[PDB]
């Protein structure tokens, strides 16, 4: 598949939509793979403690750049059973096995022009939909 | 352990601990800081000494930036209030950069370049400063929120770090530590000595292995002899670059040893030959990316001195040979063939092995010595299309065996001493004379060759490389200790 | 050309043309037949003798049955009429079966069994007589008013054929013929000579090559020595079972040559052996088929006769050996090693090759001869770990080469003569004496051997096998002509 | 696990579905045996009047056939990716692989009615199979 569903839920923000992923050719970090994430459609919601929507940001066409250690390539097994999502488990922090990090959450600053708040939340969202789902990256060219 | 330069010409690997220790000694980290009048908030605090920490790779360097006595004001329609922490360890990712050194070199043939943190970038896909999402050893965090904070203090902390990042964006230059300095020899030509060790292009690499930092290194990677970098070169150091015995390691590519020392020298062993019969290629086994061997070109042979064999004068020839670097050794394999006019052919495949080591001449000066390891290993077979009798064949094969067992070690000795020659004197033209008159008691000091190789790179402004180890481990491998000028 | 028994012990192959000839000769007279009061109709006509035709495989045999002057009356609510044809070939598919031969042999140790057409079957999935839809060269067809053979009435002919089948099923004598008769040795034990060529289980196969009957064969497939059949065995004949030179062919599995002749014999070549060092195994890459080798068990070595070299009494030893059958050869590879205590190691890998052929002795009697092909091929590996002086090293390796070049052909001769011995005399215990006194002129007749091998199977009641060819082509391969009695 | 067959002839007709499967055997190593089981269908015996002289239910009839393993060389390249066992009406095709019928009706569900039924069934089996041996390549 080209596009993937993503879902993110936490107490003060949530997001969903679909993303396109592609490997980024690079020669500066031989032990890491770079991936470019393009948001095809989606919204980022900021909510209060009781779930009321305070703000929302259209993610459409936002572009993110991430990297992780090529240890993930040894993940088994790339089998189709069945539909892969980039989903997080609400309030369940996970281990970062492959030193996944975000290089730039919004390259063209479509949302982070709004300020640090958006950057920080977008950064958190990216790590949270990726971590634990790295086996999904195996099929990305 | 065999090592490799990974297609570079020269490699200089220093443990990260040594580099960090040098930083804490020179205290280049700014003390107090403050961000005033920021749109999204403001902050202030104190830094403790910045240090390289684990998580980097190649170009990418992770810095631990410990912060104390911190406070910040957050300004926003949603998140808004005042807070701080007593201590925190901020982790960022940055790159380093080679910049023109000042004052410049008087010799305009040499360009001095300094390795320093890269302070800015105009490529959005390559931020000068990347804040890492790590919340380690945060003490005394506090924040007064005017509304919402069900998601933890981690969120506020991430915001703080971005405020600190805003200050960093305008103040990284305050951390002007020079990691190392490199002499770029532009314009290498004519009668230049040691051209294969004089850098013409330089880059760097952070390398870590699991077990971290203690075993992690910062490397200076050079292309030499006028060569430049390419996609062929990766920012990586082999795990075995630094001798287990030594603090820091210097590597000279086996490819350069073969192309620039032995390949021009080896014809002089055979004034019989035309001199165009040899080549250095990429074909050998097994691990790594690729290995280099010096061999006869396809179709070529080398006539050797005549022998008497069962009543006939015969000319042995080299039908095939391989000179290559394996484990701790310079290895030579020579296939000699002799054809008896009666119609029998002898074939010997003979292998000799040579080690290198740090030694001293009689003036107590450090030098490079060598030794042959054991005796030739031989394989002998034959072809008998003349239906020659067994007794003649046996006597014939005895004579050709004896020739191989004498000739090939003599050949290996020439090569071993030839290679020391090139390393110690740096001039191809002078090697034959060096070989002819070689004597381990009287062999020149390695110091001049060090000046033209390793000391072309200077760490921590004024470090001196104290050599304590030499070996062949694929590429020539130098082991030593950086002496920090006591001051 | 190398052939194989395809995991059978022995294989006896004869061209189909030769079998059909005996059948025709023994049944030259046509046979009138009639089927009256048939439920589905009646018929009448004249048979000529059946013949094997193409299209069969393994157990399955095609017969061509020529029918002339045929008439039939078909009955049914659905179809009804009188018709016939002047000529047609009925084609059927049958299997053959071994059945007890009568009278029984006087010797109660042997069950004579005949190969005959299987006339009846009680398994619905394996009918005794299968009619094949072949309307080949039908002449003078007619049915009621229709005197032409069209596609629309081809089913009338199929109906005719099954009326003819109804007669065949009730008149089994039509299929009478004994293809061959085999001496099943029911109670084979160690005490018997030639146990490896005496059948204890027998089956057959029809093998056709390119659908050409003239190149096709019927084969008798035997397990010997008390073995019986299994899933390991297939009803198949190798294309090259019969020598190009000969009419008919007989094969003896090289497995049996190696396991039953050479393996028990080989320790007698080695006085210093303990006797348990050798094995025969099936070797192969990834998966195993038909390649067997006689070798040393893993970890075993054989000490040999002591030699005197450069002032030392040294003990050569065999660390590895391979004896096997390839193409036309018995091949021997022997690895001999000698160590000089001073610290020189010698290892020779020596290979020898032997052909076998039909020959005669002083009495003009047929026998088996061999010849060594060419000279031994040797590869000598050497190592000098004691830094021994050149002259000693060279002299030592010359001695050990000399040793291998004489010992290994001696060992090869032992094996060839031993193999011939087992073939000719049939008693393994007598083979070492046979080797010691062997002489080309004096070698015993092969006749007793044949009596216990090929003549265990008799074709066409009383055919005699006239030997005209012997070779190794993997298995031992015999070529000869079947002589029919009463000339 | 099923295939549709269509058999059309001047005096005989048939349609339905069959289930094929390879039969393991150790008597003919250059041939593959197949067991064909009729899931659904009818066998029509007709005159030139084209009416129904007789109608036999093919349900559960079991047939056995064999052919030369050379058919394994065939390149399927499923196109158009739907495969049936259909004879080409009134056009006798070649027998490339010496295909032949071992038993038309093992339990004699139909052939018990006489020789005519054997003849028709045998002709029918060859007709639906010949030309369509490529279908067999996917039968375990």
């Amino acid at each position: 598949k080209q596009a993937f569903v993503f879902e993110f839920d936490e107490n003060l923000s949530s997001s969903s939509g679909s993303i396109h992923l592609e490997k980024v050719k690079q020669n500066c970090s031989p032990n890491y793979d770079y991936f470019k994430i393009t948001f095809i459609d989606g919204y980022l919601y900021i909510k209060n403690k009781s779930g009321v929507i305070l703000d929302k940001y259209d993610l459409k066409n936002v572009i993110s750049l991430v990297a992780l250690k090529r240890d993930y390539l040894s993940l088994s097994l790339s089998n189709n059973k069945q539909i892969k999502k980039f989903k997080n488990i609400k309030n369940k922090h996970l281990k970062n096995k492959f030193n996944l990090y975000v290089i730039n959450e919004d390259i063209e600053k479509r949302i982070t022009k709004n300020g640090i708040l958006e950057e920080v939340i977008l950064n958190k969202m990216l790590l949270s939909i990726l971590l634990g789902n790295e086996e999904n990256l195996l099929q990305i060219s | 352990m065999q090592t490799t330069t990974l297609n570079w010409d020269t490699v200089y690997a220093v443990p990260i601990n040594i580099v960090n220790e040098a930083i804490k000694l020179k205290h280049p980290t700014p003390e107090n800081f403050e961000l005033l009048n920021g749109k999204y908030g403001n902050c202030s605090g104190s830094f403790e000494e910045w240090q390289i920490t684990n998580g980097g790779d190649g170009s990418n360097i992770r810095l631990k930036i410990p912060i104390k006595n911190f406070k910040a004001t957050i300004i926003g329609n949603r998140l808004n209030g005042k807070g701080g922490f007593a201590f925190a360890n901020l982790e960022v990712q940055v790159k380093l950069k080679y910049l023109p050194h000042f004052p410049q070199s008087k010799n305009k043939d040499i360009e001095l370049v300094d390795l320093k943190i890269r302070t800015q970038s105009d490529n959005p896909e390559d931020p000068a400063i990347i804040v890492i999402s790590s919340y380690k050893n945060i003490q005394g965090f506090y924040f007064e929120d005017e509304y919402k904070l069900t998601e933890d203090d981690e969120f506020v902390v991430s915001y703080f770090y971005r405020l600190i990042k805003e200050w960093l964006e305008k103040n990284l230059h305050f951390f002007n530590y020079i990691f190392n300095t490199v002499n770029l020899n532009l314009y290498i030509s004519d009668k230049e000595k040691w051209e294969w060790t004089k850098p013409s292009y330089v880059d760097y690499a952070y390398s870590e292995i699991e077990g971290d930092l203690s075993r992690s290194a910062l490397g200076v990677l050079c292309m030499t002899g006028g060569r430049t970098g390419s996609k062929n070169q990766q920012q990586k150091i082999d795990p075995y670059a630094i001798p287990a015995a030594s603090q820091s390691g210097f590597l000279i590519s086996e490819e350069r040893l073969l192309r620039n020392i032995l390949l021009p020298t080896i014809p002089k062993k055979f004034p019989k030959s035309k001199g165009d019969e040899f080549e250095v290629i990429n074909e050998s086994s097994q691990g790594g990316g690729y290995s280099y061997i010096l061999k006869l070109k396809k179709g070529k042979k080398i006539d050797l001195e005549n022998i008497q064999a069962v009543g006939y004068t015969c000319t042995p020839y080299i039908q095939e040979m391989k000179i290559y670097l394996l484990g701790s050794y310079l290895k030579l394999e020579t296939t000699t063939r002799v054809d008896l006019p009666l119609g029998v052919a002898s074939i010997c495949e003979t292998t000799c092995e040579y080690k290198f080591k740090l030694s001293t001449n009689n003036k107590g000066e450090q030098t490079i010595a060598y030794e042959q390891i054991g005796s030739p290993v031989n394989i002998q077979y034959s072809e008998n299309t003349g239906n020659v009798g067994l007794n003649i064949v046996v006597s014939f094969l005895s004579a050709t065996l004896s020739f191989a067992l004498t000739f090939v070690p003599g050949f290996g000795t020439f090569l071993a001493v030839g290679l020391i020659g090139g390393c110690l004197i740096g001039s191809v033209a002078l090697i034959p004379t060096f070989i002819e008159s070689y004597n381990s008691d009287t062999a020149p000091s390695i110091d001049l060759s060090l000046e033209n190789s390793v000391s072309e790179i200077t760490w921590n402004s004024s470090d001196v490389f104290n050599l304590d180890y030499v070996a062949l481990a694929g590429p020539l491998q130098l082991g030593g200790t950086l002496q920090v000028q006591n001051s």
